[PDB]
C-alpha cells in the first residue's frame, strides 16, 4: 500500500528537519554583529536607454560586461551597448509574449523564450547582415522561464510544467530532464562555476540539480509562497532566494539550511530578480513598489534604496566585473546605477 | 475703486501660480511618455496661464494711484499687449482642444489610425500667430496720438476711429467663433456618446460641458457684451474694471478643472508627488 | 491506487538520496562566507566607489 | 567636440536607424487592437474562433475587419499557474470571455458554477481592472432543445420565473453581470450567438470601437 | 555572399560612365558600402563610401564634387556615377561592404573588381620595407607607421591589415590590430603602440605571399600604407 511510504517519507523528513536543527548552534547575525556596517549607498544612474515600448525584462549582460539584450513585449531583443547608450542589433520576434534574456558566454548567441512554448537561439555572428534563428527548441509545456547558457552547445531552461530541461544547439532533442518540482519553475541562476544549478519553484521550494548526473542533491523550504528570483552568491557555497512577499532568504549549500531573512514592516510587495555582487557584501532585491533595494547581506540592515523607475521592477542584473547595475522594470525603461 | 481689484488679484495670483507651476511637471512629463495631440495643445494652453500669471506681478504691483504708470511709457505696452494676447489665447486653445475631442469619438478609427502630432503642432503655431496679429494691430496704433500719459484709459479723438471698428471685429471673430466651433463639437460629443451606452458616461461628459460652458460664460460673457456695448454707445466703457477680474479667474479656475477632469491626471497626480 | 505508489515510492527514494549528506556547522560556512566577503571587498565597485576619473560610467 | 571616432558616428547612425523601426513598429502595433480569449472548458471556443476567423501556445488570429487588425490570443493551451502570466495580458483593448449557454446540468459542482468563479478572477483581476469585457453565450440552439427536458431548478436554487429561453438568458446574464463589483470603471458586452446572422464579429467591432472610444475619451481629457 | 561589379572599358577623358556592384547572399540594407580603386603598378587608393541609408556620403579629395553615389535597397545594389574622367583615373575598382557596430568587421568582405582604362591635415600611412624575401616556415614581421596616433580616447586602435594575393581581391586578416578576422588563419597576428605597428607571421606556409597593406580608419579619409611585398 502508500500507507507505510507515505509515514516512511514523513519519519525522514522529521530526520531531516532533526540533522538541519542540529548544526544550527550559531547564526550569521550573532557571527556579523562584530563587523563594520556598510554604511549609506549613494549609487545613482548614469543612463537613459529609453528604445522599448514595452515591459523589460533586459538582463544577463555577457562576460564582456558592456553588452546587453533586451527582451520586452513588443516582439523585439534589442542589443545596447552601456557605454555609449547605442543599439546594436534589432531583432525581430516570432511572438510577442516572451520573459528571457541570455547573452551566453561567448557573445555570440542569444536565447529566447517566454509563453509561446518555444526556445529561440538567435546567432549573432552571422556572415550576413542580420540576426537569424539558429536553434529552435520544443517539448515544454509551459511558459518559459530562464534561458541559461551552460556553454555555446548547452542551454539549460524552466517552464511552468513543474520540470527543467537542458537542450543541445547542435541537435533540438532533449539530453537531461529534472522532474522533482510541484511547481512553475523559474530563477535558475547557472552558478559561479557552471557545474551546478539551482531552481525556485512556485512552491516555496528551490532545488540544486546536477548538471552530468541529472538528479536533485539538495532541497531547501524557507519560504511560505511562491519563489521567483534566485542568485548564487559567486563565492560558490551559498544562494540567495526571492518570493512573492517583501523577504529574501539566502541559504547555505554545504550547511544546507537558511543563514538568514532580509524584511522590512515597510516593506509589503513581490520581489523579483534578486542579484548579488561580485564580492556579496551587496544584494539588490527588485522590488514591486516601483523601487529597488540594497541589503547587506553580511549583517541584516539596508544599505540603499534605488527609486529612479516609474512602474514596478521586473528585472535586475549585475556585470560579472561589477562595475554597474541594470534595472528594467515596466515603464520600458532601463537604468545603469554606478557608484559614486 | 483699487480694494476690489487688487484684493482679488493678489488672491488670485497666489492661489493660482503653485496650482500651473505643479500641472507644468505632469504635462511635460505626459509628453514625455507618449505624445498626443490634445496633450500638446493643453500645454500650449499652460505655458500661456503661466506667461500671464508670471508678467502679471509687473502690473499688479502699482497701488493704481489715478489708474496711472509710474514706470516709463516704454513698459506698459509690453504688460498690455502680453496680457490682452493671452485671454484672447484661450478661447483659441480652447476650440482647438474641443475640435480634436470632437474626432476623437465622432471617428475613432481616423483618430487612431493616424496621428496628428504635426498638425496640432503648426495648428497651435497659427492661433499664436492669429492673436498675436491680432493684439499687436491694437497697440501698434496707441502708441502716440501725435507721469506724462496713460495707457489703457481715455484717449484722443483720432484713434477712436481707428480701434472701434477693428476692435470689434477682434472681438467677434475671437469671441463668436470659438463659442459656436466650441459648442457644435461639444453638442455633437455628448449626442454621438448617448448612443447605446451606459448612464455613467452621459453624467461624467455633459456635467462637466455644462459646467465647463457656464465657466465660459460666466469669464467672458460681461467683458464681450461690454466690448460690443461700446460700439453703439461709441465711448470706452467704464465696466472695464471687473471684466478683468473674471478674466483673471479664467487663468486660475483651469487647474481645478484640470485635475478632476480625467482619471489618468488624477491617478499621475497621486502617485508622482513625492 | 496502482499509480500513486510509483510517486510515493520516487518521493521517498529522492529523500533516502538527500538524507546522507555530509554537512557541515552553520557557523563555520558563515565564517567562511565572511572570509570570501571581505577578500574581495577591495576590488567590489558595489561596495568602495570608484573614482570618477577611472569610473566607465 | 571629440570628432565621435569616426567609426561611432556610423554605429550612432545605425543606433538612428534602429530606433526609426523601433518607432514605425511601435506605430503599426499601436493601431492594432488586441483581444483576449477565455473559457472555462469547450465553451464553444473553437466554433467562435472558426466562424469569426474569416468573417500548445496560443492560436493566434489576425483576421481583418473594415480596415481595422484585430489580434487574437487563446491562452486555453495552457496548464499552469494562470497569476504568473496574466500581467503580460495587461493592457489589452478588450477581454473576450465565452461560456456555454448548456452548462447548467453537466458536471466536471456543474461547468457554468466552475466558470463563474473563473470570470470573477477574470473581471476582478488588478490587471483588468480598466479593461471591457466581451461576454458570450455560445451554445444557444442547444439551450432550447435542453431546457425543455432539464428544469432549471438543479442549477439556481432561487430561480423561480418561466421555463422559457428569453428568461432563463436573460437571468444567466443578469448574475453574470452581477460578478462584477468595478461597474462603475466597466462595463460587459453580453451577446448571443448562432450559426445563422453572423454579426457575432459586427458585434465584436461595435465593443471595439466603443472601447475605443472610451480609451481615447481619457487621452482626449474629457472621462 | 558575393559581390560583383560591372561597367569597366576604356572610355576617353571627360566622359560619363557608371559602375553596378550587385550584392547577392547578405543584407545590403544594413551594410555601408565603399568603393576604393587601385592603380594597374601602384598602391590602393579610396575613392568613396555610402553609409546604409544613404545618411552619410563621403569622397576622397582627388574625387570630391565631381563623382556621385547611391543605392536602392529593393534591388539590392550599388551605383556609382563617374563624369569628366582623366587619364588619371585608369583603375581596378572595388565594391566593399562595412559595417558599423561594437566588435564589428569592416571592410570584411571585398568585390570582384572591374578594370576600367583611360587613354590619352590628412593622415600618411607609410611603410618602411617596400619588398622582403620570404620562406616556408619562418616568421616575418611587417612594420607599419602613422602621421597621427590612432588610440583615440576610447581604448581602441583602428588599424586594418589587408591582403591581396597575385590575381586575388583584397581581404581583411586584422581589424583595429586587437581582433583576428573570420575565416583567417590564427598565424597571422598584430600589436603595437599609437604610430607604431607591427605585423608578425609565425609559422608561414605556401599559397599566402602577395601585398599587404595598411589602414587607418581616425578620420575617412582612410590612407593606405606603401604594401608589402612578399615572394
Ligand atoms: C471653459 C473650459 C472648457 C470649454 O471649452 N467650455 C466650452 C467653451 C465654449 Cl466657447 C462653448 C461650449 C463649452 Cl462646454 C474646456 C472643457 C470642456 C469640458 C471639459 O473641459 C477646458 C477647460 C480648461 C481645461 C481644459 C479644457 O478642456 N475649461
Amino acid at each position: 500500500e502508500l500507507d507505510q511510504l507515505r509515514q516512511e517519507a514523513e519519519q525522514l523528513k522529521n530526520q531531516i528537519r532533526d540533522a538541519r536543527k542540529a548544526c544550527a548552534d550559531a547564526t550569521l547575525s550573532q557571527i556579523t554583529n562584530n563587523i563594520d556596517p556598510v554604511g549609506r549607498i549613494q549609487m545613482r544612474t548614469r543612463r537613459t536607454l529609453r528604445g522599448h515600448l514595452a515591459k523589460i525584462y533586459a538582463m544577463h549582460w555577457g562576460t564582456d560586461s558592456r553588452l546587453l539584450v533586451s527582451a520586452s513585449q513588443d516582439g523585439k531583443l534589442i542589443i545596447w551597448d552601456s557605454y555609449t547608450t547605442n543599439k546594436v542589433h534589432a531583432i525581430p520576434l516570432r511572438s510577442s509574449w516572451v520573459m528571457t534574456c541570455a547573452y551566453a558566454p561567448s557573445g555570440n548567441y542569444v536565447a529566447c523564450g517566454g509563453l509561446d512554448n518555444i526556445c529561440s537561439i538567435y546567432n549573432l555572428k552571422t556572415r550576413e547582415g542580420n540576426v537569424r534563428v539558429s536553434r529552435e527548441l520544443a517539448g515544454h509545456t509551459g511558459y518559459l522561464s530562464c534561458c541559461r547558457f551552460l556553454d555555446d552547445n548547452q542551454i539549460v531552461t524552466s517552464s511552468g510544467d513543474t520540470t527543467c530541461a537542458l537542450w543541445d544547439i547542435e541537435t533540438g532533442q532533449q539530453t537531461t530532464t529534472f522532474t522533482g518540482h510541484t511547481g512553475d519553475v523559474m530563477s535558475l541562476s547557472l552558478a559561479p562555476d557552471t557545474r551546478l544549478f539551482v531552481s525556485g519553484a512556485c512552491d516555496a521550494s528551490a532545488k540544486l540539480w546536477d548538471v552530468r548526473e541529472g538528479m536533485c542533491r539538495q532541497t531547501f523550504t524557507g519560504h511560505e509562497s511562491d519563489i521567483n528570483a534566485i542568485c548564487f552568491f559567486p563565492n560558490g557555497n551559498a544562494f540567495a532566494t526571492g518570493s512573492d512577499d517583501a523577504t529574501c532568504r539566502l541559504f547555505d549549500l554545504r550547511a544546507d539550511q537558511e543563514l538568514m531573512t532580509y524584511s522590512h514592516d515597510n516593506i509589503i510587495c513581490g520581489i523579483t530578480s534578486v542579484s548579488f555582487s561580485k564580492s556579496g557584501r551587496l544584494l539588490l532585491a527588485g522590488y514591486d513598489d516601483f523601487n529597488c533595494n540594497v541589503w547587506d547581506a553580511l549583517k541584516a540592515d539596508r544599505a540603499g534604496v534605488l527609486a529612479g523607475h516609474d512602474n514596478r521592477v521586473s528585472c535586475l542584473g549585475v556585470t560579472d566585473d561589477g562595475m554597474a547595475v541594470a534595472t528594467g522594470s515596466w515603464d520600458s525603461f532601463l537604468k545603469i546605477w554606478n557608484g559614486s | 475703486n483699487h480694494w476690489l481689484v487688487f484684493s482679488v488679484y493678489l488672491f488670485t495670483f497666489l492661489v493660482g501660480l503653485p496650482l500651473n507651476l505643479l500641472a507644468l511637471v505632469i504635462f511635460v512629463g505626459k509628453l514625455r511618455r507618449r505624445p498626443v495631440a490634445v496633450d500638446v495643445l493643453l500645454l500650449n494652453l499652460t505655458l500661456s496661464d503661466l506667461l500671464l500669471l508670471l508678467f502679471l506681478p509687473f502690473r499688479m504691483v502699482e497701488a493704481a494711484s489715478g489708474m496711472h504708470w509710474p514706470l516709463p511709457f516704454i513698459l506698459c505696452p509690453l504688460s498690455g499687449f502680453l496680457f490682452f494676447t493671452t485671454i484672447y489665447l484661450t478661447a483659441l486653445f480652447l476650440a482647438a482642444v474641443s475640435i480634436e475631442r470632437f474626432l476623437s469619438v465622432a471617428y475613432p478609427l481616423w483618430y487612431k489610425t493616424r496621428p496628428r502630432l504635426g498638425q496640432a503642432g503648426l495648428v497651435s503655431v497659427a492661433c499664436w500667430l492669429l492673436a498675436s496679429a491680432h493684439c499687436s494691430v491694437v497697440y501698434v496704433i496707441e502708441f502716440s496720438g501725435d507721469t506724462n500719459g496713460t495707457c489703457y484709459l481715455e484717449f484722443r479723438e483720432d484713434q477712436l476711429a481707428i480701434l472701434l471698428p477693428v476692435r470689434l471685429e477682434m472681438a467677434v471673430v475671437l469671441f463668436g467663433v470659438p463659442l459656436l466651433i466650441t459648442s457644435y463639437c461639444y453638442s455633437r460629443l455628448v449626442w454621438i456618446l448617448g448612443r447605446g451606452a451606459s448612464h455613467r458616461r452621459r453624467r461624467r461628459v455633459a456635467g462637466l460641458v455644462a459646467a465647463t460652458l457656464l465657466n465660459f460664460l460666466v469669464c467672458f460673457g460681461p467683458y464681450n457684451v461690454s466690448h460690443v456695448v461700446g460700439y453703439i454707445q461709441g465711448e470706452s466703457p467704464v465696466w472695464r474694471s471687473y471684466v478683468l477680474l473674471l478674466s483673471t479667474l479664467n487663468s486660475c479656475v483651469d487647474p481645478l478643472v484640470y485635475y478632476f477632469s480625467s482619471s489618468g491626471f488624477q491617478a499621475d497626480f497621486h502617485e508622482l508627488l513625492r | 491506487n496502482t499509480a500513486s505508489i510509483a510517486q510515493a515510492r520516487k518521493l521517498v527514494e529522492q529523500l533516502k538520496m538527500e538524507a546522507n549528506i555530509d554537512r557541515i556547522k552553520v557557523s563555520k560556512a558563515a565564517a567562511d562566507l565572511m572570509a570570501y566577503c571581505e577578500a574581495h571587498a577591495k576590488e567590489d565597485p558595489l561596495l568602495t566607489p570608484v573614482p570618477a576619473s577611472e569610473n566607465p560610467f | 567636440g571629440c570628432t565621435l571616432s569616426a567609426e561611432d558616428k556610423a554605429a550612432v547612425e545605425r543606433s538612428k536607424m534602429i530606433d526609426r523601426n523601433l518607432r514605425e513598429d511601435g506605430e503599426k502595433a499601436a493601431r492594432e487592437v488586441k483581444l483576449l480569449l477565455l473559457g472555462a472548458g469547450e465553451s464553444g471556443k473553437s466554433t467562435i474562433v472558426k466562424q469569426m476567423k474569416i468573417i500548445t501556445g496560443i492560436v493566434e488570429t489576425h483576421f481583418t475587419f473594415k480596415d481595422l487588425h484585430f489580434k487574437m490570443f487563446d491562452v486555453g493551451g495552457q496548464r499552469s499557474e494562470r497569476k504568473k502570466w496574466i500581467h503580460c495580458f495587461e493592457g489589452v483593448t478588450a477581454i473576450i470571455f465565452c461560456v456555454a449557454l448548456s452548462d447548467y446540468d453537466l458536471v466536471l459542482m456543474n461547468r457554468m458554477h466552475e466558470s463563474m468563479k473563473l470570470f470573477d478572477s477574470i473581471c476582478n483581476n488588478k490587471w483588468f481592472t480598466d479593461t471591457s469585457i466581451i461576454l458570450f453565450l455560445n451554445k444557444k440552439d442547444l439551450f432550447e432543445e435542453k431546457i425543455k427536458k432539464s428544469p432549471l431548478t438543479i442549477c439556481y436554487p432561487e430561480y423561480a420565473g418561466s421555463n422559457t429561453y428569453e428568461e432563463a438568458a436573460a437571468y444567466i446574464q443578469c448574475q453574470f453581470e452581477d460578478l462584477n463589483k468595478r461597474k462603475d470603471t466597466k462595463e460587459i458586452y453580453t451577446h448571443f450567438t448562432c450559426a445563422t446572422d453572423t454579426k457575432n464579429v459586427q458585434f465584436v467591432f461595435d465593443a471595439v470601437t466603443d472601447v475605443i472610444i472610451k480609451n481615447n475619451l481619457k487621452d482626449c481629457g474629457l472621462f | 555572399v558575393q559581390l560583383v561589379e560591372s561597367g569597366g572599358g576604356l572610355v576617353q577623358p571627360g566622359g560619363s560612365r557608371k559602375l553596378s556592384c550587385s550584392a547577392s547572399g547578405f543584407a545590403f540594407s544594413s551594410f555601408g558600402m565603399h568603393w576604393v580603386r587601385q592603380a594597374p603598378e601602384k598602391g590602393l587608393e579610396w575613392v568613396a563610401y555610402i553609409s546604409s541609408g544613404s545618411g552619410t556620403i563621403y569622397y576622397a579629395d582627388t574625387v570630391k564634387g565631381r563623382f556621385t553615389i547611391s543605392r536602392d535597397d529593393p534591388k539590392n545594389t550599388l551605383f556609382l556615377q563617374m563624369t569628366s574622367l582623366r587619364s588619371e583615373d585608369t583603375a581596378m575598382y572595388y565594391c566593399v561592404r562595412s559595417i558599423y557596430y561594437y566588435g564589428s568587421s569592416p571592410f570584411d568582405f571585398w568585390g570582384q573588381g572591374t578594370t576600367l582604362t583611360v587613354s590619352s591635415s590628412d593622415i600618411v600611412m607609410t611603410q618602411a620595407t617596400s619588398s622582403v624575401p620570404v620562406t616556408p616556415g619562418e616568421s616575418v614581421s611587417i612594420s607599419c607607421r602613422s602621421s597621427k596616433s590612432l588610440l583615440h580616447s576610447n581604448g581602441n586602435t583602428y588599424l586594418y591589415w589587408f591582403l591581396q594575393r597575385p590575381g586575388q581581391s583584397p581581404q581583411l586578416l586584422i581589424y583595429r590590430m586587437s581582433n583576428l578576422a573570420s575565416g583567417v588563419p590564427d598565424r597571422f597576428s598584430g600589436s603595437g603602440s599609437g604610430t607604431a605597428f607591427t605585423l608578425t607571421i609565425s609559422r608561414l606556409e605556401a599559397e599566402d605571399v602577395g601585398v599587404y597593406y595598411c589602414m587607418q580608419h581616425l578620420e575617412y579619409p582612410l590612407t593606405f600604407g606603401a604594401g608589402t611585398k612578399l615572394e
